[PDB]
RNA sequence: UGAGCCUUGAUGUGUAGGAUAGGUGGGAGGCUUUGAAGUGUGGACGCCAGUCUGCAUGGAGCCGACCUUGAAAUACCACC
RNA sequence: GCCCGGAUAGCUCAGGGUAGAGCAGGGGAUUGAAAAUCCCCGUGUCCUUGGUUCGAUUCCGAGUCCGGGCACCA
RNA sequence: CUUGAGUCUCGUAGAGGGGGGUAGAAUUCCAGGUGUAGCGGUGAAAUGCGUAGAGAUCUGGAGGAAUACCGGUGGCGAAGGCGGCCCCCUGGACGAAGACUGACGCUCAGGUGCGAAAGCGUGGGGAGCAAACAGGAUUAGAUACCCUGGUAGUCCACGCCGUAAACGAUGUCGACUUGGAGGUUGUGCCGGCGUGGCUUCCGGAGCUAACGCGUUAAGUCGACCGCCUGGGGAGUACGGCCGCAAGGUUAAAACUCAAAUGAAUUGACGGGGGCCCGCACAAGCGGUGGAGCAUGUGGUUUAAUUCGAUGCAACGCGA
């Protein structure tokens, strides 16, 4: 539908989920894919190995681009932050760039209080 | 942590290199560390404690 | 057990074929300590295996033990109250136990007249990935590529 | 940017089968140096098996009835 | 009375050369349990009848029933 | 009279206090572009948000609150407490040399002032968080712990309140009495040699019931003040004073018990930690619980159904 041969890959990760979002330079999205929609529920949504298939799935929805060139933004503590790039990496795109971009308050709000389990 | 890869090294490398990055700039240390809250007398209690222990 | 200091127990070979597989297949087909009932039952077997295969008894039995041997297993492991299933791999004498074993619980389970004809059955259907003992091992390889994620 | 409206060019491998052949049809001559069998190459489409398609080299052949089908070969042609 | 759309599993339901997806229910790997996973299993003239066609769940007619807008409403 | 106490000259360090301005990161909301089926949450789920286009991603705007790294048993203050940067106003501490006054000092009932958080009144403000409240779970129940929301409050100005495990559970002032390892901040002489202030850890004599304190004393002494006299009743009732209220402060009696209590010792236990062992689990094989019969027991029946064992460690047991 429309060539642009390089793009970047925005990986969110948290404690129960990971997204996979991959744009232009502009920050225009084309395909995303997410560990809880690739049939893992539960537990099971939130480990390596369904963040890399989800890393795969959302390499391959964005096939129609010819994507050669990819950036990485990481932000999250999750599990799924290195998974990911491995399993994009072997999709056949180049890492030529990642970075963390994590948000940290200069502090900043308060945070929610402690759980007593 | 911005990793800019360098002219043809291997992508183990340069993951490796990222991951070194991250470590020593305190990144998952100062998000789990401010999950919750906890309250100053908490704050100078653990503070304390960690030293005497140290010593 | 604690100790690890345990030995293994060697095993008398075939009469007239020499190989030990065949005998632990007759010490897991032995019930009661009654071995040449199990021998006559065994060699019975082999030969209408072979005589409706063509091949020979030993080549032909190699075959249809192939079909069965499992190579990856599901143990449980507790972490927080509930039960992951961690896929774990199998050793090729644990593999070779529980294919002998699930071939005989097979045979023991069937409608036939002679239990030298149900082992006869049940081992070409092996030999030709028709029995039921191919079936569990496909319900051990797909219960064990489930839970994939769970393997650290 | 919607709806209808003409013209063009494509588009349509249940199973037969060389053939990604719809209903219908005057009907086996067109095509051809108005550079043609077969090519390198540009490209389209595609139940991806195969349909469609410019140029170049090249130089002038493919060809209708033929046996399988419910049917013939867009050989021109016309009805949807 | 007329017109407009429908009739498919036990339920919900998409679909001229076929009957399809999920859950309901049954057993077993399965553990003390709902999990949670794996395994299958059925679950059918595709409302009825008739009509074209090389055969129609598919196109056409007449019927059974559901819903909507109307009309008759003296 | 000058040694206690105070004034003056130069300087050092500091989240000490009051007022005003400003910067960056982030959460929330608002408008728009791309893009499509989930997101969020948990031990697992569900409530909740989403095809009316969410979550993700990019651009612009609004608003409030707090200041990552530095950061440190580091520093300042009588205590409560004080942390981005900048300016204005302002209190105390210490250091080196000299000059000045001349006992001007210490403690303090009643009195006066300051005093975390919650709370109260009036007027603003409201992003995040979150009593009460509502819903979803777990549970025998769950007016809780867990999840999704969420109002006072948290913030500012003024005025009340006057309480905390307001703790070093250690009143203020002064003199004397072996050492060691550090931290922070001044100063003299030549990286070494000294000399002042505050501060952390160990330890000697001594003291203590013991734990422990130990030149920053809980050691040896002097001055002044506050307080205690068995445990419940009770820091409660009545009265006085203070407050808008919540309540604060002063403070009993009848009745009842023979104890209540502190430190340390030996075990036992822990849904505390470390290391080990046993057919104790895990891997296998064969059984019991269902059927028929044998046998023992409980119960019921009988004139008697003789007596004993009767959790593991009694029940094919004395027999
Ligand atoms: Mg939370
Ligand atoms: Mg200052
Ligand atoms: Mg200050
Ligand atoms: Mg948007
Ligand atoms: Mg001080
Ligand atoms: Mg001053
Ligand atoms: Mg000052
Ligand atoms: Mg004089
Ligand atoms: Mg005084
Ligand atoms: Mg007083
Ligand atoms: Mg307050
Ligand atoms: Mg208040
Ligand atoms: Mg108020
Ligand atoms: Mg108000
Ligand atoms: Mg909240
Ligand atoms: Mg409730
Ligand atoms: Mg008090
Ligand atoms: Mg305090
Ligand atoms: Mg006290
Ligand atoms: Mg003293
Ligand atoms: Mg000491
Ligand atoms: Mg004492
Ligand atoms: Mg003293
Ligand atoms: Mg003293
Ligand atoms: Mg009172
Ligand atoms: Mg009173
Ligand atoms: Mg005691
Ligand atoms: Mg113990
Ligand atoms: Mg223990
Ligand atoms: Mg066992
Ligand atoms: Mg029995
Ligand atoms: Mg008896
Ligand atoms: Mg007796
Ligand atoms: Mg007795
Ligand atoms: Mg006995």
């Amino acid at each position: 539908r429309k060539q642009v041969s390089d793009g970047v890959a925005h990986i969110h990760a948290s404690f129960n989920n990971t997204i996979v979002t991959i744009t232009d330079r502009q920050g225009n999205a084309l395909g995303w894919a997410t560990a809880g929609g690739s049939g893992f529920r539960g537990s099971r949504k939130s480990t390596p190995f369904a963040a890399q298939v989800a890393a795969e799935r959302c390499a391959d929805a964005v096939k129609e681009y010819g994507i050669k060139n990819l950036e990485v933004m990481v932000k999250g503590p999750g599990p799924g932050r290195e998974s990911t790039i491995r399993a994009l990496n072997a999709a056949g795109f180049r890492i030529t760039n990642i970075t963390d971009v994590t948000p940290i308050p200069h502090x900043g709000c308060r945070p929610p209080k402690k759980r007593r389990v | 942590p911005v990793i800019k890869v360098r002219e043809n090294e291997p992508f183990d490398v340069a993951l490796r290199r990222f991951k070194r990055s991250c470590e020593k700039a305190g990144v998952l240390a100062e998000v789990r560390r401010r999950e919750f809250y906890e309250k100053p007398t908490t704050e100078r209690k653990r503070a304390k404690a960690s030293a005497v222990k140290r010593h | 057990p604690r100790r690890r200091v345990i030995g293994q127990r060697k095993i008398l070979p075939d009469p007239k074929f020499g190989s030990e597989l065949l005998a632990k297949f007759v010490n897991i087909l032995m019930v009661d300590g009654k071995k040449s009932t199990a021998e006559s039952i065994v060699y019975s077997a082999l030969e209408t295996l072979a005589q409706r295969s063509g091949k020979s008894e030993l080549e032909a039995f190699e075959v249809a033990l192939e079909n069965v041997r499992p190579t990856v297993e599901v143990k449980s492991r507790r972490v927080g109250g509930s039960t992951y299933q961690v896929p774990v791999e199998v050793r090729p004498v644990r593999r070779n136990a529980l294919a002998m074993r699930w071939i005989v619980e097979a045979a023991r389970k069937r409608g036939d007249k002679s239990m030298a004809l149900r082992l006869a059955n049940e081992l070409s259907d092996a030999a030709e990935n028709k029995g039921t003992a191919v079936k569990k091992r496909e319900d051990v390889h797909r219960m064990a590529e489930a839970n994939k994620a769970f393997a650290h």
